[PDB]
């Protein structure tokens, strides 16, 4: 009707990528506290009914690999899909431990023409990272 | 026929071009808010409502505090991008 | 308070 | 105390980043057709995001571009909403 | 509470920029059917209670100025603001008969710090323009 | 239809 059908054996898979330590080359510091979030996110999404698995300090290749494999899994009995990214980031890109990779490439795998089992089902991405360097001063 | 780009939703911790504030002690602001709003209404509010509350919660309650006068008292607002075509509820 |  | 300067903004794009938007020289664009259609019907009784989600679905379904070119023949379109809103929006009461 | 306060003298301004004609030098063509949209949009937003104004075939300078002036007006007694854009576009950019201008420059005029009277109030922008050249083939 |  007007809402997504949530009538499935499973709610969906929730992938949580938690990058805390980065390669010396990347020049990015350690994201302390990122574990405090991951645990909180893990508990939260588990409570909603997600079958959540967490991946730590992943190389760009790794992250690409995971999201690709997952898009190739069979989501026929899943109500939806959810992915969470906790890392360093910049405009349009996210950091792996070895470098950066385009967010659009990580999410493209789930396009309808590339992941039928999730066709017409919500695909959720939560990203906690930077998107630039500008700051917000506030007002009044 | 369905748009291959449809039914996607992105919940960014910050707007394009800005910084996301994480508290090495309590964790990032977006996640703190997202978790609290979830572990309290996740089962009874549509996805957009939840995210709006996270936006408000983040927009208000938080305000950075660092030495660098240029990184002192800064604010942050999350960004939600939606291609959903139905309402989303995590129940029933 | 740090930035990501 | 203070508030973000980027707060309380909402963008309703007829399409997603990097794509085309469809318009009928006689009927007008799809997105606008749909938007107006839904607003006539639920303008005062639905929350803004509700309206726009409905618009998304309408443009997603109902329409399909007809052209005698392999590239422009039978193509789809999906709108894109960006919200920085911090409250629910209703156009009444 | 959880809703934007709607108790104001008026709902607000609804600016509609209807670009149908462009300069040959831009290589853009007549956007036929845009009047239909403009006519539809205005009648429609008028019903909601907005004070709608319709502008036609604007230059880039015009669009910028037009919007800046609007942000400099007194929105104290208005529940919110709404702007509609009907023209040619490309990612992050919007056409004027003149040429091209960043969508961000147009909306920046209303930032919290730059438009105090519209602070804490919803600033809405609807945009009917292209954001690139990709085509969505679809599925199923 | 036509692209915009």
């Amino acid at each position: 009707t007007y809402q997504y059908n949530m009538n499935f054996e499973k709610l969906g898979k929730c992938i949580i990528i938690n990058n805390k330590n980065f390669d010396k080359v990347t020049g990015m510091g350690v994201r302390n506290g990122t574990d405090k979030d991951a645990e909180a996110l893990f508990k939260c999404f588990r409570s909603l009914g997600f079958d959540v698995i967490v991946y730590n300090d992943c190389s760009c290749a790794k992250m690409q690999d995971l999201l690709k494999k997952a898009s190739e899994e069979d989501h026929t009995n899943a109500a939806c899909f959810a992915c969470i990214l906790l890392s360093h980031g910049e405009e349009n890109v996210i950091y792996g431990k070895d470098g950066v990779t385009p967010i659009k490439d990580l999410t493209a795998h789930f396009r309808g023409d590339r992941c039928k089992t999730l066709l017409e089902k919500p695909k959720l991405f939560f990203i906690q990272a930077c998107r630039g360097t500008e700051l917000d001063d506030g007002i009044q | 026929k369905i748009p291959v780009e449809a039914d996607f939703l992105f919940a960014y911790s910050t707007v394009p071009g800005y910084y996301s504030w994480r508290s090495p002690g309590r964790g990032s602001w977006f996640v703190q808010a997202l978790c609290s709003i979830l572990e309290e209404h996740g089962k009874d509010l549509e996805i957009m409502q939840i995210l709006t509350r996270v936006n408000d919660r983040v927009a208000r309650h938080f305000e950075s505090q660092s030495d660098d006068p240029h990184f002192h008292e800064k604010k942050q607002i999350p960004c939600v991008v939606s291609m959903l075509t139905k309402e989303l509820y995590f129940s029933q | 308070y740090v930035a990501d």
